């Protein structure tokens, strides 16, 4: 890192072509994501990443670190605004926290906890879509699932292509590659990368569920601010 | 004078009033600060007027909506206290499906019912809505206190903030939604 | 490797020549022949509007548009619904008929209209609806159907001087010209005329064609954008109807000027009845290149869109082009540094490119005559709603929106305009309003204006525009996906008369959220509708909501302090 | 159906210091005498068609959602079930000691909860006191001490809880085939130390009991006795277990008609009839048809149906109130208050005991079995036997719940008791507050779960 730019009236150092939130994030400075993973890069969608420069409101994770260049990370619209996000993935899915396995280990949720939020004020969809259980050793619970991209790179990386982003608009959905459509039919594997890089309660192991005590789970004493790659990310 | 509160139980577990109890012998002092209006512990069947109203649960029928709406014209703060109030919590888990197939179900389907069984309908059971709502929908909220349910330590602060005019707060490691 | 980077080029066509039902036998083929799997193929077809159809012998879609809505459209499609036993948006049993519904189709001007198995059919009539009932019932094929059902008018009802030189000059005579066998004069001339995109960003085509040069790629693309999607919005229609050599004549002229060796014409799936005509105007403009043939002369391209408004972004065009979802990129990298398939890529939009063809014909100063100084050229103005003569008119930029108004002689007593379309604004027709001057400057118009008088309701046309936005977001980004929704679902309620005060105020921060945290274009526009209806409608929209005495911490008034009481290219282009 | 000379409608809506909600309506001819009473629960939650389709292992975390006061009972009941399902009956020592110490921590505090928040307002200040006075806060102004130490006794049993399921309300330690979790050192000493103290205020409690039934017995009995069988789980020896068992039943003269029958079989033995007017059910035993077949469940069926209570000063209590007066208080309405607080004393010497059991600490949290798709958990909840069915496909997805909840048993005997307190206090017309709330004291007698009942 040899240029630097400006982050909250702070020198963040920055290798060129990084974006703005690669070099914050190496540098110790958060800023909320849901879609950008250190092996995955951004898939632009969450839009939690929102800063102020140049001077209106973009996504860090798009947005080029260039020397001198002046963002604002932190403010008062930008609380409101990934707040309302935040709230709105709430209202699009059936996030039922008391009935999920992923609750205190979920990042949708912590992050809300983070941004104070007491109640979506959204009135909630309530869609109907199935789990596919047909994996043996796996499952996929749609109307938790963020659309965050991560699960499909994961799978396109290390080359088994079993998983697409399909749909327009509302009807957007994570599906199989398969000719049937279930994940069975698939060549993924309890063992896929893809099978564990999920940051909320969609795509999840069998089994598996409610092993760590409360008090005990990821995200129950501190927020994602406050921690290391190791744990924020999975 | 005292301050008045009063608490309803409407499309809840009941779950939340036992964590307002779970305060243990600190009920006991909040008995000296207030007095209480209509609520489960009390034998008051209608209610109003008082300061605060501690609403759990949300709203899934006709008369619901009526207590409700009461309790609003009634109360100075209304408090939408645990996640059914909120969001509409596990009652509202239904409103993926139609209610009627529901009753169905439950009543006629079912394999240990009695033979001839019929879904219920009787003047006395009140009319059921399409969608569980969370109380926010009929009413103005002033105070959303979340959880499921909220630790009583949660339910503590807060009324306490309340009682001597502080606003409430809600710092990460407090805040859940389970 | 992402989700971008799983191109298949070819698909969208070989997807169109796969209809004429999507099976698994039909899957695996294309599997074979583009490399992905057989539920990736499925899911990138999922995407297009007109993939979607249940297969059946006559595919019918009414056109769902505020203006074919107040033409009895609904009535309609209920007539011939009935006469089969089906609802809106399902098949018959036999699989003789569909009926179904589409955005806006292109026939603002011609309503009420409905496309069958692709082809248009406008200014229908409970009469029109007997006669297909029996075409449909006897099984009679449309090869055999009266031409003139099919038939679009493109009354133009007032000539300027881009149309009377269309008329006047033949294409080809562009050629001859000293300007069009140099590239940095064409270039030069673009640039001094002050050229704007007339796609409705009004972006300046130099600094486009500019940054598309400044690239060390030798292999360029120039795209035109027909994907006349915008509702109300049929001024291309024309255009690409009366006058294609123009444009294909308008996509060399801009090729050469950025160096591109290939052109592409994006047309939408709505106006695949002019492709014969396209397809003749192409091969006599490919011939009439020179300088400097054969390896120097653009090769020109057609390909047919499939039902998606959003692929008429920029980004999302070129996408669909490479075969993927119409999703608009993650930017930067930009098209003009990296578009299809990574080579520099310029899109412009019909009319820009038919003006291009314009300004190297008689140079830079006849076009800065006209119009404002910010505001170059004339602007052609597509008219519909409650007015007497729809049609074409073309103004010099600058002009009041009430002289447009007015020369389309209003029916009723004026009450609202909608100026652009719905991405636009919604107005209510007073004199202040009227008096605006229709520039990028003052009053923004990509040509759009449609007339309501006092039979309408304001909150019923925000509701159509509403359900339009949120059926035709590409899913993507989370304020867009899911406001679009919202939005939809307040007017619903408002419809179903128990939507409260707080039912409205809710709103107001993901109008923010949309505005400010989307990935494109789309998320602003998407809340026009809203912040005007608030903005010039209050009352109206009040006098149907129940009581509720919600405290907003960001309300509806704090959108508008934000917005109207005080930039579309900023999603689409970098700065300058 | 309400044939047929019933000509007006007086209705208790909602019913007060009751879990949940309940609605009674009284129904008199012209004259203004009780034809016939009704106890109604009116809402719907429709669980078990709902949580069809999801993952088997969420069961035992959301289906406690149904209630309040008794999601350890709903949690542990799944758990069983979920057992069942992944092939394992007997738990390991320390998954099997940390449920029975959530269990009996629960049911003391259920029980506290009943008694000194809900009943003794009415037991203790009287029948008909003035309504502002007549609750919690009443007793805590005029019998501070005693409430208390009731406060105290469900703060412990809560605690318990806390400590073996994570909270106290919607915990997560019990999954198939065990447990998530163990005690500490300091946690199991913290409890232990306080365990003595809270059991000699149930001794107290039960001392308290006696003295009211000795004075006003012949003033309770008016509000009824039971001539119905009395249905509970038994442990093979067969003592009282509530956290585990086979099906017992005896007449009312008991009598033991059945005896260790398999829960698992539970759909042979019992059957769920409908009524118009309420979203409970009634079940009765199949091969006696109804309302012969109709039984009785809760504190006092358990004791009756028990030959023995395993803990000392429990037993000693209970053989006090079974000779009462002469065995009518047993099988009386209001009975139930004085075998509900044997109970909690009985889970307090449990508990007492189960704290000094290193086992709590151990590492034998749990076990694998052999895969099926059906199971069954049964057990006996603050309030009578709970029943929980689910079945699984190989997908793991739910296919099918069945709940049948302790209030439910109990639908047919509390309607017969409630008309019984009706015309025993209301065919003496006219009706006042304070004569209605006498309907409401043979109603809470029960501790009717309502809401575990709304479903
Ligand atoms: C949702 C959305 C839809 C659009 N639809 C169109 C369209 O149908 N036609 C068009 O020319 N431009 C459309 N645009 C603007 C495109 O970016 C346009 O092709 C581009 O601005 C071309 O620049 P030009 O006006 O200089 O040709 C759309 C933009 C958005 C955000
Ligand atoms: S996925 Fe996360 S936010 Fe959604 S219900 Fe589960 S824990 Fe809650
Ligand atoms: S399943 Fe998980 S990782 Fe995959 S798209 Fe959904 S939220 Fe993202
Ligand atoms: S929020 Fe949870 S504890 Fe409170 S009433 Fe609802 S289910 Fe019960
Ligand atoms: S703003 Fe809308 S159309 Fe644009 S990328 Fe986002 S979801 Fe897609
Ligand atoms: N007790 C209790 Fe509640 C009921 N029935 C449960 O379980
Ligand atoms: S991290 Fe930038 S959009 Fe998700
Ligand atoms: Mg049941
Ligand atoms: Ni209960």
């Amino acid at each position: 890192a040899s240029e630097t730019f400006t982050l909250d009236e702070e020198s963040i150092p920055f290798v060129p072509g990084q974006t703005v939130l690669e070099a914050a994030l190496a540098a110790g400075r958060y800023i909320p994501h849901l879609c950008w993973h250190p092996e995955m890069g951004n898939h632009g969608s969450c839009r939690l990443c929102v800063v102020e420069a140049n001077g209106r409101i973009q996504a860090s994770c798009a947005l080029p670190a260039q020397p001198g260049l002046q963002v604002v990370s932190k403010s008062e619209t930008l609380t409101r605004v990934r707040r309302t996000l935040l709230e709105m993935l709430f209202a699009e899915g059936n996030h039922f926290c008391p009935g999920c396995e992923k609750s205190g280990d979920c990042l949708l949720q912590a992050l809300a906890y983070a941004h104070g939020m007491t109640a979506s004020h959204f009135d909630p969809f309530y869609p109907q879509r199935r789990i596919d259980a047909s994996h043996p050793d796996l499952w996929l619970d749609p109307n938790r699932c963020i659309l965050c991209g991560l699960c499909v790179r994961a799978s396109l990386a290390e080359g088994k292509e079993a998983l697409v982003i399909g749909g327009r608009g509302i009807a957007s959905r994570l599906l199989a590659t398969s000719a049937s459509g279930r994940l069975g039919d698939t060549a993924l594997a309890a063992t896929d990368r893809a099978a564990r890089i999920c940051p909320v309660g969609a795509l999840n192991f069998k089994a598996a569920g409610f092993t760590t005590p409360i008090g005990k789970r990821r995200f129950d004493h501190r927020p994602p601010e406050a921690m290391s790659d190791k744990e924020r990310y999975t | 004078r005292k301050i008045r509160i009063a608490t309803a139980s409407l499309a809840g577990c009941f779950g939340c009033h036992m964590s307002f109890a779970d305060i243990d012998t600190r009920l006991l002092a909040l008995a000296e600060w207030v007095t209480f209006d209509r609520s489960p512990l009390t034998d008051w069947k209608t209610v109003g007027e008082c300061d605060i109203a501690l609403i759990e649960g949300g709203v899934c029928n006709a008369e619901n909506v009526e207590v409700l709406r009461a309790y609003r014209r009634a109360a100075r703060i209304l408090v939408a206290v645990g996640a059914c109030a909120i969001n509409g919590g596990l009652p509202a888990q239904r409103n993926q499906h139609r209610v009627e197939r529901l009753l169905t179900q439950v009543f006629e389907a079912d394999r240990h019912l009695a033979p001839g069984s019929r879904v219920p309908n009787d003047p006395e059971l009140p009319l059921l809505l399409e969608h569980v709502h969370p109380i926010h929908e009929i009413v103005r909220v002033d105070y959303y206190l979340p959880g499921c349910p909220p630790t009583a330590e949660v339910i503590w602060t807060f009324l306490t903030d309340l009682l001597v005019g502080r606003e409430p707060h809600f710092p990460y490691p407090t805040l859940r939604y389970d | 490797t992402t989700e971008r980077q799983r191109t298949a080029p070819g698909l969208l066509a070989a997807l169109h020549q796969a209809r004429s039902p999507l099976d698994a036998q039909a899957l695996a083929e294309l599997s074979t022949a583009f490399s992905l799997p057989p539920g990736e193929i499925a899911a990138t077809a999922s995407f297009y509007h007109f993939f979607q159809t249940p297969p059946a012998r006559y595919q019918i879609h009414f056109v769902d548009h505020v203006v074919d809505h107040h033409a009895g459209v609904a009535a309609l499609c209920n007539h011939l619904c009935a006469a089969f036993a089906i609802q809106p948006g399902q098949r018959t049993a036999d699989a003789r008929l569909f009926v179904g519904w589409t955005a806006c189709a292109g026939l603002s001007d011609q309503a009420p209209a409905a496309l069958i198995n692709g082809r248009p059919m406008p200014r229908l009539d409970a009469a029109r609806i007997d006669a297909l009932i029996e075409k449909i019932q006897a099984q009679i094929p449309m090869d055999q159907w009266p031409t003139e059902w099919f038939a679009v008018t493109n009354a133009i009802h007032r000539h300027g001087p881009l149309l009377t030189w269309l008329d006047t000059t033949p294409a080809e005579a562009v050629f001859e010209h000293p300007t069009a066998h140099d590239p940095d004069a064409i270039l030069q001339a673009v640039t001094d005329a002050g050229l704007r995109g007339r796609g409705g960003a009004g972006f300046p085509t130099a600094t486009k064609w500019r940054f598309c040069r400044e690239n060390a790629d030798p292999e360029r693309f120039l795209i035109c954008n027909a994907d006349e999607g915008e509702p109300g919005t049929f001024k291309d229609r024309v255009l690409l109807t009366r006058y294609p050599e123009h444009l294909f004549a308008g996509m060399i002229l801009a090729a050469r000027a950025i160096g591109a060796d290939k052109a592409i014409l994006y047309l939408r799936y709505e106006y695949q009845y002019l492709l014969p005509q396209l397809e003749a105007a192409r091969e006599r403009i490919a011939s009439a290149q020179a300088t400097v043939p054969q390896a120097e002369r653009v090769t020109l391209e057609i390909a047919l869109g499939a039902g998606a408004y959003v692929c008429g972004e920029e980004s999302a065009l070129i996408e669909s082009l490479e075969g993927k979802p119409g999703r608009p990129r993650v930017r930067p990298p930009y098209p003009v540094t990296q578009g299809y398939l990574g080579h520099p890529t310029v899109v412009n939009n019909v009319e820009t490119l038919v003006a291009v063809a314009a300004i190297v014909g008689n140079g830079a100063a006849w076009w800065r005559a006209l119009g404002t100084p910010d505001s170059s050229g004339p602007k052609l103005f597509c008219v519909s709603g409650d007015v007497a003569q729809p049609g074409l008119y073309e103004f010099p930029y600058g002009v009041a929106l009430g002289d447009v108004v007015t020369a389309a002689r209003p029916l009723g007593t004026r009450y609202a305009v909608q100026v652009s379309g719905p991405s636009g604004t919604l107005l209510p027709a007073t004199p202040e309003q009227l008096a605006r001057p229709l520039a990028f400057e003052a009053l923004p118009c990509n040509g759009t204006v449609m007339v309501f008088d006092v039979r309408r309701d304001p909150v019923a046309i925000v509701h159509h525009f509403a359900r339009f936005f949120a059926h035709e977001s590409c899913g993507f980004c989370t304020p867009c996906r899911v406001g679009t929704q919202l939005i939809a679902k307040t007017f619903e309620k408002i419809a179903a008369g128990y939507a409260t005060r707080f039912d409205l105020e809710r709103l107001a921060p993901a109008l923010e959220a949309m505005r400010l945290a989307s990935n494109c274009g789309f998320g602003l526009s998407a809340g026009n509708p809203v912040r005007d209806l608030i903005a010039h409608f209050r009352q109206q929209l009040e006098a149907q909501l129940q009581p509720h005495d919600f405290i907003p911490a960001f309300s509806l008034d704090a959108e508008l302090a934000a917005t109207r009481r005080l930039h579309l290219a900023q999603f689409e282009q970098p700065e300058v | 159906s309400l044939p047929a000379n019933a000509t007006r409608r007086v209705a208790i809506d909602p019913l007060s210091r009751v879990e949940g909600h309940g609605k009674v309506t009284i129904w008199l001819d012209d004259d203004g005498q009780v034809v016939e009473a009704r106890l109604h629960i009116v809402e719907f939650r429709g669980f078990e068609a709902f949580i069809v389709g999801r993952p088997y292992w969420e069961a035992p975390v959301v289906v406690q959602r149904l209630c309040g006061i008794c999601p350890v009972s709903h949690h542990l009941a799944a758990a069983k079930a979920l057992d069942r399902l992944v092939g394992v009956t007997q738990l390991p020592p320390t998954a099997e000691k940390m449920r029975r110490l959530m269990h009996y921590g629960q049911v003391l505090q259920s029980h506290a909860l009943h008694f000194f928040y809900l009943a003794a307002p009415d037991l203790l200040l009287g029948f008909s006191a003035d309504p502002a006075q007549r609750n919690v806060f009443g007793l805590a102004a005029q019998k501070r001490e005693l409430a208390r130490q009731g406060i105290l006794v469900r703060q412990f049993g809560q605690e318990c809880i806390e400590a073996t399921a994570g909270k106290r309300i919607h915990g997560t330690s019990a999954v198939p085939g065990g447990i998530h979790k163990n005690l500490s050192r300091r946690e199991r000493m913290a409890l232990l130390s306080r365990a003595p103290e809270i059991r000699s205020w149930c001794e107290a409690a039960v001392a308290l009991i006696e003295r009211l039934f000795t004075e006003h017995a012949p003033f309770f009995a008016q509000f009824g006795s039971f001539q119905t069988k009395t249905f509970s789980l038994v442990a093979a020896d067969g003592s009282l277990d509530l956290y585990d068992g086979t099906f017992r039943v005896k007449e009312a003269n008991g009598a033991i008609l059945i005896d260790h029958y398999d829960p698992n079989d539970y759909d042979q033995l019992l059957v769920e009839a409908v009524r118009p007017w309420s979203y409970m059910k009634f079940p009765y035993l199949k091969a006696y048809g109804e309302p012969d077949g109709f039984y009785r469940v809760g504190p006092s069926a358990r004791l009756i149906n028990c030959d023995r209570l395993t803990t000392a000063r429990a037993e000693a209590a209970r053989q006090r109130f079974l000779t009462f007066d002469q065995g009518t208080v047993a099988h009386s309405t209001l009975g139930y208050h004085w075998a509900r607080l044997i109970e909690m004393l009985h889970c307090a010497e449990l508990i007492e005991a189960l704290l000094t059991d290193a086992d709590l600490e151990g590492g034998e949290l749990r076990a694998r079995g052999q895969r099926q798709h059906r199971g069954v958990g049964v057990i006996e909840a603050p309030r009578g036997t709970l029943i929980h069915h689910y079945e699984v496909g190989d997908d793991d997805l739910i296919t099918y719940c069945n709940l049948i909840v302790s209030t439910t048993h109990n639908n047919a005997v509390m309607n017969q008791a409630v008309t019984t307190a009706a015309k025993a206090f209301l065919s003496g017309v006219t009706l006042t507050e304070a004569l209605l709330n006498h309907i409401e004291v043979a109603v809470r007698a029960f501790d009717p779960c309502l809401s575990c009942a709304t479903h």
